[PDB]
């Protein structure tokens, strides 16, 4: 690609005094077909703008020819290469009559070059183009290139401080200068640039006036003639090199301003404040010169909009980034002083404050570190319960302690305040709703592979807590409790679910003893997490002998669940939950009912149970709107003595139409209404979903 | 040797023989072996806990521990150590197809082992089970035992 | 979304404001109506990849053992052999005379190529040996060597008889005195039944003439010989049990000989380095026959230029059946590995152009074709029934109808024999199971052509295999029925698998035929001293139903 046309410039360097009759001209013809193709980048055309002066076997005509034509640079063409094209640049004299002399009409085509691409030119560091800009005047008073460095001192000189007298001074003497020709239509237009820079400047008026001209070579001066096959060519160039950089309809509009700048002529640590800035753009230039007034009133109380308040939340990161955070910065030590005053009440009403510091505290995790470390206290809770509750729903679930990986003691003694604190209360049900954020928090341990075994620790300690009698009952609870607890089985079964945490089995496994108590309770929704959380452990735990302690409790669930809800054989079986079945029995003879046919077997099944009664008789009405039988069913539990009475009632009518079709007996009837109940779509889908894959009967119909 | 609570080698397809050393506590349950693996020895053991195998004899006799040890009864004398002592599940009182039920059972934790050794030891929390294949073919070494009470051959 | 066909809800183009074209429809699911959307035309996917994942285990289970390689006999009903009860095969051999039996020799030297040569060779020594056969026959002294020559001969005859057309048999030999002894109907001369009732018995007199011989005691290289020939016939199907004892025992004759490499040598004598060439090709029909003849009940297996194409094209259909009764996945990389040398040795198949002035040629040609496109489709059904390749189904199809025409081309140019060689059905066995088993799940235009020209062409079949053809039928009935059943009884949703009574019905299908070929029962009764709920609703009424319409047990004889 490019090696091949440094080759090429190579080649007509590396042999000289060789003469050859055509092959010479062939090099410079394979020079001007790869010169358009891959654009002569800036180290190339260095190399070879050189080597146009130090060799002069090639004439000056296809000097001019190859500057016109070749020269169509695709790089950044940096101040070397035009430090190199200044070098060529000049006159011989008695001081240098010993270095060999640069055509002048090469200069001149020389000096046509640059002016083309002077839009390629780079943004200057402004230090070296005070000597660049005096090294072009200086050089501009050679006459056979005073006509093409005249449009370009035009354009680097924008300030007023590049209009010095001095350049004045030469600009005007030589246009006052006899032997010029040139330099009075070359001086106006840079005079007049000068005038628009500086302002008034009555000086520059009256040197005009001196060497003013009948001013139609002055509108031909004005005109900047740039070859157009030059340009069009070069915008190809240019966006072929650097795709999304020098755009084609910017590089041909960047050369018409800068000539549209020259027909005008004839019409015509720094400190900056931070309350003064108002743009995005200004203050990508103003970054260097950022400086921010040490006002603490502003910078937190006042976006894609543009205007100083949309850099509003901006100025309190922008000062994050001009200087690295600390626990002494005013910004950091407002917030935490509107917070100590809203928990003493001595602010005038803390509602306002909260939403804007829990934004700032969302982020800044290690600052939110700070904050959470120090309000978390049983004393801070005394003055305000809600206060607390508010803070707790803020900035609990994002925080991600990494600083001492030793935060987990503090949590268990601080979250058994709260608890202790609502036992002497008697509920409010506050320590419930403090819970499931941190619960939410805990979760977030868990997305982290850093601290997996920390985070499921302090699971386990709240399960504990939480399953206990006053906070979880059967008889007197709140939903609170259990809503908590359901969320937290998601997260074990969340858990199960990824393969890329090889965490430690036993927290996953859940105690022995602990799942009485929700099999016990009957909560529908909580044995419905139950079931989920079952099925998926099972999923797992299949590598294990056959005799351990983890699969040895998980056959025991499996083997009690399906007795409890559908089997119907507790009394056979040899204990339920841990306790004896003949304790079952005690209790069933000192109970009473009005006619007891079947007593064992209406307690224990799908539909005897009070969790799942009545949703029972719901979907079974359903299924008699539907199907629109001739009796509908009048009692209000589903047991084995009311289905035979209800078609011993109607035996002469059971022959003809019976009942709902696909149904015997009540057996039949205890699966029909768990077919429907797994056909739709609801939370105890997961009750009969467990229910089918441990059933063996109804295993047989499946594939596999 | 199980310390994050699961230890295998079904990877190790070819795995025959394992040597354990100088290890503390050692669970037999935790540890999941080969379908080839044959060959198990232990030396200079802290702790070891057996394959925990006796109460599914229980489910199957359906009688009564402190009944069952009423049931067993007190070649060796080639290899008869005085730090154990070797008993026996007795015949008379077990259906043979009960006891080869009970045979079976025992067969269940012993998928592919045939050889096992015992040394230097120091307790065993619970009765040592061992099949009478593996124990009249010389191929059970219960060696410096001398905190082992008693081993039961079924 | 899958939108195919664009059309607007018939009942919602009474009032036709919006269509969101969603499934049901968008229009019904503002209506909140799902019942009117049944009512209309209105143009369940995670069922299909696992029952065809079952589908390896059924055609298994069923086509490949069950209907072939099984055989139920009890041995107390059973008669034993008695003596004076072997006059039935002296009288078949009194029955053929010397100038029958030389039209049969006439006839296998052009239309039964290909087949014979694999292992006996020429035939031309064989006519010594037949004039020899009927000098022996009137000396009552007999010795081994003869007895040997004896066996092989009327092993040849069998296979002629089972190849030759009907047509032909008429004039050869006279059925008149055939019905007094078989006590059958003297209405039916050699139309079906008569001429299948004579291969057995032929074949029965050369097994008596090595029973005869005593082979258990002197072993020698034609009872090698005579098996092979045996193989080419339906011998082996008809009496699995005697096939496999007999194969044994040809491997256990063939490895006294402890021969390593089968190719000529140039330090040994040149007869015994002919003799080494000919027992390769020999070598190779056993490792053949081993594989054809693969199952549960044998136990013991042993591992120019179109013999040995012929003996490698099997070898290419080895790798693709041993993954039938495992249930692992083979690679992909080796799954499409095949492909690329399925499409060069086909291209060698027909590199040898023909030679129509003699049926041999002919008869070798269409049995290399046949091996390529029996083997082409299981390799093709190889990406369906795992992979499920979009491009798989077409070619599927294509090359089902490539065997489809195949056999009736054979109907018009005196070949009505080509189509009598054995393993024409077990072609046509698995593709017609196939396609039956998928149209019942998947409905497609066209494959219901493809399953009409397939039942006919059953029945096109000739009529010399007999009971095969009539078990073959039953059981594609029994799968015509199912999805009669299948549609008429709502699939069930549990949410991860579903539940339907035509799949109870599949699964309890193969459990029955495991059960016939089960030994255990047979031990307990071998020895002589040691022998003497929560069901749904509505299921079991139609599962029992279609049990006791159509048994699995009939196809057994």
């Amino acid at each position: 690609m490019s090696l091949i046309l440094d080759d090429i410039i190579l080649s007509l360097t590396n042999a000289n005094e060789r003469t050859p009759p055509q092959a010479l001209k062939t090099t410079l013809s394979l020079l001007y077909e790869k010169s358009k193709q891959y654009g002569l980048s800036s180290p190339q055309l260095q190399a070879l703008v050189r080597l146009l002066c130090e060799t002069s076997i090639i004439d000056t005509v296809t000097k001019v020819y190859i500057v016109e034509n070749c020269f169509l640079p695709d790089g950044y063409l940096t101040k070397e290469l035009l430090l190199e094209i200044i070098n060529h640049l000049g006159t011989p004299t008695v001081f240098s009559r010993y270095r060999i002399q640069t055509p002048p009409v090469l200069q001149s085509a020389l000096c046509k070059w640059l002016v083309h691409v002077y839009f390629l030119f780079p943004v200057h560091s402004e230090r070296e183009h005070n000597i660049s800009s005096s090294i072009w005047l200086h050089l501009w008073q050679f006459s056979f290139l005073q006509k093409w460095i005249t449009p370009l001192v035009i354009w680097q000189a924008t300030t007023p401080v590049d209009v010095k007298p001095w350049k004045l001074s030469i600009i005007k003497r030589c246009a006052m200068h006899p032997g010029y020709r040139d330099a009075p239509g070359s001086a106006t237009l840079i005079l007049q640039r000068f005038q628009c820079l500086v302002g008034a400047s009555s000086q520059i008026t009256e040197s005009i006036i001196t060497i003013n001209c009948n001013r139609k070579t002055l509108k031909s001066h004005r005109n900047l003639k740039l070859d157009a096959h030059f340009l069009s060519i070069l915008k190809r160039i240019l966006s072929r090199a650097h795709p999304a950089n020098f755009p084609a309809d910017t590089v041909q509009n960047t050369i018409d301003m800068y000539l549209s700048e020259i027909h005008q002529l004839g019409a015509d640590d720094s400190t900056v404040s931070l309350w003064d800035v108002t743009s995005l753009e200004q203050l990508a230039q103003n970054w260097p010169q950022l400086h921010i007034p040490n006002d603490v009133d502003y910078m937190m109380k006042p976006r894609k909009v543009m205007s100083r308040d949309s850099l509003k939340h901006l100025y309190s990161s922008i000062i994050l980034i001009k200087n690295s955070r600390d626990e002494s910065s005013s910004p950091y030590e407002w917030c935490i002083w509107q917070l100590k005053r809203c928990f003493a009440h001595q602010i005038e009403t803390p509602q306002e404050v909260i939403p804007i510091i829990i934004s700032v505290s969302s982020m800044d995790n290690k600052l939110s570190s700070r904050i959470i470390q120090t309000f978390c206290n049983l004393k801070y809770l005394k003055l305000d319960e809600l206060t607390l509750k508010k803070v707790c729903g803020g900035i609990l679930p994002l925080w991600k302690p990494e600083l001492i990986s030793g935060t987990r003691e503090f949590f268990v003694k601080f979250m058994a305040s709260i608890f202790m604190w609502s036992t002497r209360d008697g509920n409010n049900c506050t320590f419930s709703e403090t819970c499931f954020y941190v619960l939410q928090m805990i979760t977030n341990w868990v997305l982290d592979d850093k601290l997996i075994a920390l985070g499921l620790t302090l699971l386990h300690d709240m399960q504990s807590l939480l399953t206990l009698d006053k906070i979880f009952n059967n008889a007197t609870s709140n939903r609170f409790s259990t809503m908590a607890f359901i969320s937290s089985l998601d997260i074990l079964t969340q858990l199960s679910k990824q393969t890329k945490s090889d965490y430690a089995i036993q927290y996953l496994i859940v105690g022995p003893d602990i799942m009485n108590k929700v099999f016990s309770s009957d909560d529908p929704l909580l044995l419905s997490a139950a079931c989920r959380y079952l099925v998926a452990t099972k999923n797992k735990l299949m590598q294990y002998p056959s005799t351990n302690k983890f699969v040895r409790m998980q056959n025991q669930y499996i083997m009690d669940l399906t007795n409890y809800l559908y089997r119907n054989k507790v009394l056979s079986s040899k204990s339920l939950f841990g306790v004896s079945p003949d304790f079952f029995k005690q209790i069933l003879e000192n109970l009473y009912i009005p006619t007891a046919d079947f007593k064992n077997a209406k307690f224990f099944t799908i539909t005897g149970i009070p969790a799942l009664s009545y949703i029972c008789i719901i979907i079974l009405r359903r299924l008699e709107t539907a199907e629109n039988t001739k009796i509908k069913f009048t009692s209000g539990i589903i047991n084995e003595e009311t289905f035979n009475n209800f078609f011993r009632v109607h035996h002469d009518e059971i022959g003809q139409h019976g009942w709902i079709k696909g149904v015997n007996n009540i057996h039949d009837l205890r699966v029909k209404i768990l077919m429907h109940l797994s056909n739709t779509a609801n939370p105890y889908r997961d009750i009969a979903a467990f229910l089918f894959t441990y059933l063996k009967s109804l295993s047989k119909y499946s594939v596999q | 040797i199980s310390r994050t609570g699961l230890a295998d080698f079904t990877r190790w397809d070819n795995l025959q023989k394992l040597v354990l050393s100088r290890v503390a506590y050692i669970d037999l349950n935790s540890i999941v072996f080969p379908k080839n693996f044959k060959s198990l020895t232990m030396k200079r053991v802290s702790k070891i806990k057996w394959w925990n195998i006796e109460e599914n004899i229980l489910k199957e006799l359906k009688v009564d521990k402190r009944t069952f040890k009423s049931l067993y009864i007190k070649f060796t004398k080639f290899f008869n150590l005085r730090h154990t002592r070797i008993k026996e599940l007795d015949k008379s009182e077990i259906n043979q197809i009960t006891y080869l039920r009970c045979q079976a059972i025992v067969w269940l934790s012993f998928r592919t082992l045939n050889h096992i050794k015992l040394q230097n030891v120091s307790e065993v929390f619970n009765n040592i089970i061992v099949p009478r294949a593996l124990f009249d073919s010389k191929r059970v070494e219960i060696y410096r035992c001398e905190k082992i009470s008693q081993v039961l051959v079924i | 979304t899958q939108l195919k066909s664009k059309h607007p809800c018939s009942v919602c183009t009474r009032r036709k404001v919006k269509c969101d074209r969603m499934i049901p429809c968008g229009n019904c699911r503002k209506r909140g109506q799902d019942s009117e959307c049944m009512k209309s035309t209105k143009l369940s996917k995670e069922y299909l990849p696992d029952l065809l994942l079952f589908w390896q285990n059924y055609e298994y289970w069923i086509t490949n053992i069950g209907l072939y390689k099984t055989k139920q006999r009890d041995l107390t009903r059973t008669p034993a052999n008695l003596d004076t009860d072997t006059e039935e095969c002296m009288f078949w051999m009194n029955y053929l005379q010397k100038d029958q039996s030389f039209q049969l020799m006439n006839f296998a030297m052009e239309n039964l190529g290909a087949l014979y040569f694999g292992s006996i060779g020429d035939i031309s020594e064989l006519y010594l040996r037949v004039e020899q056969y009927w000098d022996r026959r009137a000396d009552k002294n007999h010795s081994v060597d003869g007895k040997y020559w004896d066996a092989l001969i009327w092993s040849v005859f069998t296979m002629c008889i089972y190849y030759m057309p009907v047509e032909k048999l008429a004039e050869i030999f006279s059925v008149y005195p055939l019905h007094e002894y078989l006590g059958s109907n003297k209405r039916l001369n050699w139309e079906d039944g008569m001429q299948l009732v004579m291969c057995q018995n032929f074949a029965r007199c050369s097994l008596f003439q090595l029973k005869q011989c005593d082979f258990m005691a002197h072993p020698d290289i034609r009872l090698v010989q005579a098996y092979l020939i045996l193989a080419t016939t339906t011998f082996p199907y008809d009496e699995p049990l005697l096939a496999n004892s007999l194969l044994t025992q040809c491997i256990h004759t063939f490895k006294n000989f402890h021969v390593d490499d089968f190719r000529p040598l140039l330090n040994d004598d040149p007869v015994e380095s002919i003799a080494k060439v000919t027992l390769g090709r020999i070598f190779y029909r056993l490792c053949g026959c081993d594989y054809l003849q693969s199952g549960p009940r044998k136990p013991i297996a042993l591992h120019n230029s179109t013999e040995v194409l012929y003996w490698k094209i099997i070898s290419l259909d080895r790798d693709l059946d041993q993954y039938l009764n495992k249930s692992s996945k083979p690679p992909l990389k080796t799954l499409d590995a095949i492909r690329r040398e399925l499409d060069i040795f086909q291209y060698k198949v027909d590199s040898l152009e023909e030679d129509f002035r003699s049926n041999n040629s002919r008869f070798q040609k269409f049995i290399a074709l046949f091996q390529i496109s029996t083997v082409s489709w299981k390799l093709f059904k190889m990406y369906l029934i795992y992979y499920d390749t979009a491009d798989s189904l077409l070619k599927v199809i294509h090359y089902s109808k490539v065997i489809i025409s195949l056999i009736v081309n054979n109907f018009h140019a005196k070949s009505e024999f080509f189509n009598r060689h054995p393993m024409v059905m077990q072609t046509i066995t698995r593709v017609v199971s196939f396609i039956s088993f998928y149209q019942i799940f998947v409905e497609s235009a066209a494959v219901k052509q493809l399953l009409v020209d397939l039942t006919e062409l059953t029945a096109n079949l000739p009529t010399i295999f007999g009971s095969k053809l009539d078990k073959l039928v039953y059981l594609t009935e029994r799968l015509s029925k199912l999805k009669l059943l299948w549609d008429k009884v709502q699939l069930l949703d549990s949410g991860d698998s579903f539940y339907h009574p035509v799949f109870k019905i599949l699964q309890n299908d193969i459990k029955i035929i495991e059960l016939k070929n089960d030994e255990m029962f047979s031990l307990i009764k071998g020895l002589g001293s040691l022998v003497p709920n929560t069901e749904p609703s509505d299921f079991r009424t139609i599962v029992e139903e279609f049990q006791s319409e159509y048994n699995i047990s009939d196809i057994l004889s």
